[PDB]
């Protein structure tokens, strides 16, 4: 669906409480 | 006619001292936004606020439900107790121990409650209450402290130093007293060694002093270790006896049965709604745990250090507590010098 | 009334190694998929222990008085009840107040007072030839109790009193402290099948009582029991067996211990922090499997 | 993982929620243990924000 | 440690060190100064008093 080849692909594919984002957005930190 | 509320207001003063502008940054995101960069001249973009958080809504206290009551009259209103070297100890569980009780009951003296406040008393519950009474004079009370000098602090009674615990003293010059003498109560005095926190001892060997061995003699530096004592209606104030009773308890630790008058309530889950557990209180929303607990812990944390799991002292069982104040808001603002349309965003 | 017990052979205590042996619960907070640190006493991992045998087969049996600390670990490999109760105390002379837990053949009997101790005390039951049953009988420990402050009889149980071989089928884990004149026990009890040695894998001791003696522990003994047969050569004090079970004691030491908790909640592996520069490198990282390369320790 | 850690520490208090600590002792004695891990959360947070 | 055993006192305060720490201290100087007081002077005699 987007722009990548096949190199591009691969490159890209090679990149409560308990749970750690659910955690850290109880304390104000968020992305 | 109008109603005042506390709001956070900020004020323009010009050159004349007087005021002149009023902004209430507590009504629209846009104030809120003008009192964070404190300035009235707003730019366009977005700006992030507080977060989205629930206000509570009922307040449940959970503790088991109590049947006796402690008894106050034979403790702090006693006829008869026992010695400092060998005090009287007790064990208080299983009913209701109030604090209110000193205030209509017998006049005391002294009352110090180290390691807890003297007004949580009633809303936090004891673990493992130990009653330990004796009778001291009155020239000796300061000696009874975590940490200090003194015979009767070394081979007698002995705190420790981190103690949490309550102590009380009341003078009972026509209760331990007699015109003929009274030797009814003896101390400890001659000894080689100290004593460790909550350690009774009551032994009645000859002591040796000095150079001289004694091995049951009773003459020269052979003193007996134990001495009487001389309560009697006609000396000082220094001289008269005096009760101590001290009350120890862990707080927050083993789950147990007594705490106070407190009692449960109602449960209400999947609702911001304040809980308090064994005294310790907290704000969130309860959710049916799935993992149990100890058969020896009542709370629960984790890497944060909260409490994230609660034990219901009721039909013991464990629920999961999270924080009902989820969501980042944002304003966006085209700027005071376009027009005023502000838009709220979710994260 | 007080007696001394003769006709055996000693050995010399032998030393072994202890697989990973030694942690209990020292706090009461659930923790689980989380790795905590904590500064307790606990086993040395992969030490050195006694070993202290007690085979019919000449005979084996000891019974001595080892010092008390700040913690003591119990591990006592059974198979038909040979070691009883324990008594802790000081002098041992009518002098200071000292603690006996007994476990009879009815009750259990916890009693802090000035016992009078002999020079071997210890129980026995006895064989009858006209009946095949087992019953006790002599109960030469103290000779009296003087001033008593706490007292303490469980529920009545059932015991057979009978020994029976098959290997160990029974280990007990047993922890004691003493903590502000307080006597922390921790109890665990597990049905093993093993030869002999030390029971392998990982076992974490829960709490079972915390008695306020409010008394000074230094020296601890453990009371054990005899069997005398029908056919006793002599009188009652030379003819008695020594048993089938083995106990291991070992004294607990303030090391630093990293736990590794699971998703149930209960401590799964253990490592001694001070023991070895890799596992001070592996506490300070809180690690369990390092790869290549050098570390900065202390 | 440091910052979640570091949530963890009392920074010389009795315990690390603030709930534990107003619970049993009032605020005039537990001003002192708030401020101090206000403190050491603040050191923490401008030590991450370097 | 022997002035327990022969007299009685009423009031023992040591500023600047534990009465507990005496014993493995030693001491420079040492100036008695003895006087005679009322009973609602005691408390007069502390570093800062009015």
């Amino acid at each position: 669906p987007s722009k990548r080849s096949f190199i591009e692909d691969l490159l890209f594919n090679k990149v409560a409480a308990r749970d750690l984002i659910c955690a850290q957005k109880f304390n104000g930190l968020t992305v | 006619v109008g109603y005042l509320q506390p709001r956070t207001f900020l004020l323009k003063y010009n050159e004349n001292g007087t005021i002149t502008d009023a902004v209430d940054c507590a009504l629209d995101p846009l104030s809120e936004t003008k009192c964070t960069l404190k300035s009235f001249t707003v730019e366009k973009g977005i700006y992030q606020t507080s977060n989205f958080r629930v206000q509570p809504t009922e307040s449940i206290v959970r503790f088991p439900n109590i049947t006796n009551l402690c008894p106050f009259g034979e403790v702090f209103n006693a006829t008869r107790f026992a010695s400092v070297y060998a005090w009287n100890r007790k064990r208080i569980s299983n009913c209701v121990a109030d604090y209110s009780v000193l205030y209509n009951s017998a006049s005391f003296s002294t009352f110090k409650c180290y390691g807890v406040s003297p007004t949580k008393l009633n809303d936090l519950c004891f673990t493992n209450v130990y009653a330990d009474s004796f009778v001291i004079r009155g020239d000796e009370v300061r000696q009874i402290a975590p940490g200090q000098t003194g015979k009767i602090a070394d081979y007698n009674y002995k705190l420790p130093d981190d103690f949490t615990g309550c102590v009380i003293a009341w003078n009972s010059n026509n209760l331990d007293s007699k015109v003929g003498g009274n030797y009814n109560y003896l101390y400890r005095l001659f000894r080689k060694s100290n004593l460790k926190p909550f350690e009774r001892d009551i032994s009645t060997e000859i002591y040796q002093a000095g150079s001289t061995p004694c091995n049951g003699v009773e003459g020269f530096n052979c003193y007996f270790p134990l001495q009487s004592y001389g309560f009697q209606p006609t000396n000082g104030v220094g001289y008269q006896p005096y009760r101590v009773v001290v009350l120890s308890f862990e707080l927050l630790h083993a789950p147990a049965t007594v705490c106070g008058p407190k009692k449960s309530t109602n449960l209400v889950k999947n609702k911001c709604v304040n809980f308090n557990f064994n005294g310790l209180t907290g704000t969130g929303v309860l959710t049916e745990s799935n993992k149990k607990f100890l058969p020896f812990q009542q709370f629960g944390r984790d890497i944060a250090d909260t409490t994230d799991a609660v034990r219901d002292p009721q039909t013991l069982e464990i629920l999961d507590i999270t924080p009902c104040s989820f969501g980042g808001v944002s304003v966006i603002t085209p700027g005071t010098n376009t027009s005023n349309q502000v838009a709220v965003l979710y994260q | 009334q007080c007696v001394n017990l003769t006709t055996r052979t000693q050995l010399p205590p032998a030393y072994t190694n202890s697989f990973t042996r030694g942690v209990y619960y020292p706090d009461k907070v659930f923790r689980s998929s989380v790795l905590h640190s904590t500064q307790d006493l606990f086993l040395p991992f992969f030490s050195n222990v006694t070993w202290f045998h007690a085979i019919h087969v000449t005979k084996r049996f000891d019974n001595p008085v080892l010092p008390f600390n700040d913690g003591v670990y119990f591990a006592s490999t059974e198979k038909s009840n040979i070691i009883r109760g324990w008594i802790f105390g000081t002098t041992l002379d009518s002098k200071t107040q000292s603690l006996l837990i007994v476990n009879n053949a009815t009750n259990v009997v916890i009693k802090v007072c000035e016992f009078q101790f002999c020079n071997d005390p210890f129980l026995g039951v006895y064989y009858h030839k006209n009946n095949k049953s087992w019953m006790e009988s002599e109960f030469r420990v103290y000779s009296s109790a003087n001033n008593c402050t706490f007292e303490y009889v469980s529920q009545p149980f059932l015991m057979d009193l009978e020994g029976k071989q098959g290997n160990f089928k029974n280990l007990r884990e047993f922890v004691f402290k003493n903590i502000d004149g307080y006597f922390k026990i921790y109890s665990k009890h597990t049905p093993i099948n093993l030869v002999r040695d030390l029971p392998q894998g990982f076992s974490a001791l829960e709490p079972l009582v915390d008695l306020p003696i409010g008394i000074n522990i230094t020296r601890f003994q453990t009371l054990l029991a005899l069997h005398r047969s029908y056919l006793t050569p002599g009188d009652s004090s030379s003819g008695w067996t020594a048993g089938a079970a083995a106990y291991y004691v070992g004294y607990l030491q303030p090391r630093t211990f990293l736990l590794k908790y699971n998703e149930n909640g209960t401590i799964t592996d253990a490592v001694d922090c001070a023991l070895d520069p890799l596992s001070e490198t592996k506490c300070t990282l809180k690690s369990f499997t390092v790869e290549k390369g050098i570390y900065q320790t202390s | 993982n440091t910052l979640v850690k570091q949530l963890s520490s009392n920074f010389g208090a009795i315990s690390s929620v603030l709930n534990d600590i107003l619970s049993r002792l009032d605020p005039p004695e537990a001003e002192v243990q708030i401020d101090r891990l206000i403190t050491g959360r603040l050191q923490s947070l401008q030590t991450y924000v370097t």
